[PDB]
DNA sequence: ATATATCGATGTATATATCTGACACGTGCCTGGAGACTAGGGAGTAATCCCCTTGGCGGTTAAAACGCGGGGGACAGCGCGTACGTGCGTTTAAGCGGTGCTAGAGCTGTCTACGACCAATTGAGCGGCCTCGGCACCGGGATTCTGATATATATATATATATA
DNA sequence: TATATATATATATATATCAGAATCCCGGTGCCGAGGCCGCTCAATTGGTCGTAGACAGCTCTAGCACCGCTTAAACGCACGTACGCGCTGTCCCCCGCGTTTTAACCGCCAAGGGGATTACTCCCTAGTCTCCAGGCACGTGTCAGATATATACATCGATATAT
């Protein structure tokens, strides 16, 4: 017979209910560390970082992106949609004031 | 040969926790978060008391400046609960002198 | 000597962050703008923290500089150091 | 002899807060009742936060407060959310919630 | 003869081009003064107000409402509408963070 | 001795403020919510300004108290006093 | 004899800024070069804003700077608008900026 | 029979205006706005310099603290133009001593 | 049958006097800024060390990348009632201008309680080590949903049947 | 031969049922992070001295409140028309769920070495005090850019008569 295959939307609901209740770091540690060092070498060359500095940057970046995705979701639901699109992100960043 | 004498509110937060919950412990990271919270409340109230001292052409921080800073910063029920708590603590100070 | 490491912020990582934010369907052009927005946010915070490290005449960007750089932008971080 | 925290009936330090008010250059002359009032307000705020955190820990069947319990305690309350709106908690989470549009129709 | 009556939308655009060019306080001074005194007498009975305090409150309230209407209009144009709705105001105040 | 003075914030004045905001059409339910939003904003700013007034042993509210209350909330007002 | 604002070539006062740094209880001691550096930065920011405000006043054929000219000068510029983000200019206005969707279809 | 002295930056702003635009005046409300602007810039840079001196366990606001505070608060080209202006003013001071 | 050029009409900005109230400028003075000497303490310079960061190697392994089938959501289009703009007449209420008055704000003199400061001392707080219990991990059972499916169930139809 | 009623049968749809993954929960083991004890050390406490900032009153003066009247501009309500927001439908495409493959992150261990923290010396840089004197601020007066009134050229918006 055909395999037991879920409808599109059930797995997304399960992932929402799973990732909202666990508190790990969703971005991998090493590529974020490489991204931080790549951005930081533009200002001052030959820098050093503590592990707690990269950890603090990762927690701040994840918290900021999760808040931005919450407001982006509310923008998308406001326009009678369930799919977040980029124009929701420019609307959210415009209302928040980060679009200079 | 220790490194340095680091100052923190860990013992006092643990004493407050053992008055509130006699059988609940606390992890190290939760204590560090709560230490940051206590220091942030301290710097907020102290900066507002400094602003109230400068704004009235005064040069001191009495209890009224901190009471007004608590009234400006803390919202709702927390404001008047903390004002009543601080008032009875200042009264218990002065009566025991 | 490096590469383009913004491609290291993978599509499932943005997917998991968006699940934690609570979204159900994600368009295919979300990921490029999320990488750009994250790059802008890090170029703010890292620049302020590097300035804090410049003033102390140090070379290791410690956790305190990151906490102060985040506090200056109105995103206070309880946790590390304080 | 008697410390000022014990005389005032508190547990946050009065002498340390007096030292941090004097040498944190907020004003020229830090008064006498000011560190006691500030320590009492700070002790009340810590007592409220730890009470809600302990309630969230007991509701989750754990006997040790983790940062998720602090996140749940602060954001499940309303006036602490008004106080701590601009702050993020390291190794915390978000509140478990989802909009009713995203839920599947029955 | 039939009178020369403008289409619905032309006079609105003229008023947008006129009030964005003007400077003066749009709300009448005396009802706003009465509103400020009504709100202020809850906190403390028998208060006095300088004139410059009432004009400062009027300027701040007018600028805040104009900024909120800009964000509300951006929300309305986002949802394929030209008419602002109350849900646009709740979305703008929610993304701004003003929802208590 | 007062009346209900929020109806003095008149529907043409919300209309003119929205024309300055750049709005083409107004729904009929904007006005009640705009009155509520303005009432909430004034109940914040006037409360902070009155607290500044009662601190200084004064019974009148100067322009400086309103400037300090607005500066505390993030709406910094150049102009009056400063 | 020679005032320190005239000695450093500036126009903003160095002595008054030194006094306001001294008894403005920012720190215990204040160095000598700090009021001069601060006065130079303040004078540059003022000179930039007066330059753009004079340009905006000459564009509207007025020989006296009103608050609307300052409002236009601040919000037309990029870095000056980014610096004064939450700042409300009293008796100013808004920029003439109408969205393209609201314009009538031709 | 004057009431009190009011210290303000009005004549200094007028000197800067007449060195920038020799034939353009300024209204009184515009002078009050730029007085508020100059005081707000002074308060921002002074507060950040105080915070910078406190975070390094230092007890003197030197010119380096003002330079770092200017590089922190001012964005973009304004930061580098302001630090070039301040550096040449401090250099003129030291040479003219 | 629909796009196009007139043309009546309405609002906008321009020219010019005027008169005016707000801004530029002269004057005293008194207040804070500047010169000089003291004295002291914060901060830079030099050597140490050890602590933590960076770089490298191996290895299993969880997770990202790619591809494919398809289902559901986004987008476009048509229809339409409704809700809002626009205009008109009227009446209310805000703006303005005096006028009293009186309550509250600012200055001033004084003097009193209160906070800074110094030295000694000791009790509280912090670093380091141990030891133990709460949490992490793994395996099995129950549960709790989700998805596909057979069952029966209401509905349209074509022919049998009754009436004229 | 024409007209009207009923009902078995075929068909598109609501619903109980059964199987399949995912997750919670219970228990056993172990493991590592938190609580408790002990030594050191440093900063809070107490007493006495002294400068000074803030409270009390009292005076005065100024500006905020209440009142009245004229004017006239703006709001309010009614009517009408039209453009737009909502809703339904069709479709088409574009994410999603799932499976296989590969690969790069995680963890752990090791070595080098660069820099952060410490301690001491000194030096130069800043607070304090005095004392003189120039700058800035309040006040009064000239004067000139700007608001308002009347008239007018012109941009422009919509209703319409005409051409292909």
């Amino acid at each position: 017979k055909k395999p037991h295959r879920y409808r599109p939307g059930t797995v997304a609901l399960r992932e929402i209910r799973r990732y909202q209740k666990s508190t790990e770091l969703l971005i991998r540690k090493l590529p974020f560390q490489r991204l931080v060092r790549e951005i930081a070498q533009d200002f001052k060359t030959d820098l050093r970082f503590q592990s707690s500095a990269v950890m603090a940057l990762q927690e701040a970046s994840e918290a900021y992106l999760v808040g931005l995705f919450e407001d982006t979701n509310l923008c998308a639901i406001h326009a009678k949609r369930v799919t977040i699109m980029p124009k929701d992100i420019q609307l959210a960043r415009r209302i928040r004031g980060e679009r200079a | 040969k220790k490194r340095k004498r680091k100052e923190s509110y860990a013992i006092y937060i643990y004493k407050v926790l053992k008055q509130v919950h006699p059988d609940t412990g606390i992890s190290s990271k939760a204590m560090s978060i709560m230490n940051s919270f206590v220091n942030d409340i301290f710097e907020r109230i102290a900066a507002e008391a400094s602003r109230l001292a400068h704004y009235n052409k005064r040069s001191t921080i009495t209890s009224r400046e901190i009471q007004t800073a608590v009234r400006l910063l803390l919202p709702g029920e927390l404001a008047k609960h903390a004002v009543s708590e601080g008032t009875k603590a200042v009264t218990k100070y002065t009566s025991s002198k | 000597v490096l590469r383009d490491n913004i491609q290291g912020i993978t599509k499932p990582a943005i997917r998991r962050l968006a699940r934690r934010g609570g979204v159900k369907r994600i368009s295919g052009l979300i990921y490029e703008e999320t990488r750009g927005v994250l790059k802008v946010f890090l170029e703010n915070v890292i620049r302020d923290a590097v300035t804090y490290t410049e003033h102390a005449k140090r070379k290791t960007v410690t956790a305190m500089d990151v906490v102060y750089a985040l506090k200056r932008q109105g995103r206070t971080l309880y946790g590390f150091g304080g | 002899a008697k410390s000022r925290s014990n005389r005032a009936g508190l547990q946050f330090p009065v002498g340390r807060i007096h030292r941090l008010l004097r040498k944190g250059n907020y004003a020229e002359r830090v008064g006498a009742g000011a560190p006691v009032y500030l320590a009492a307000v700070m002790e009340y705020l810590a007592a409220e936060v730890l009470e809600l955190a302990g309630n969230a820990a007991r509701d989750n069947k754990k006997t040790r407060i983790i940062p998720r319990h602090l996140q749940l305690a602060i954001r499940n309350d309303e006036e602490l959310n008004k106080l701590l709106s601009g702050v993020t908690i390291a190794q915390g989470g978000v509140l478990p919630n989802i909009q009713a549009v995203l839920l599947p129709k029955k």
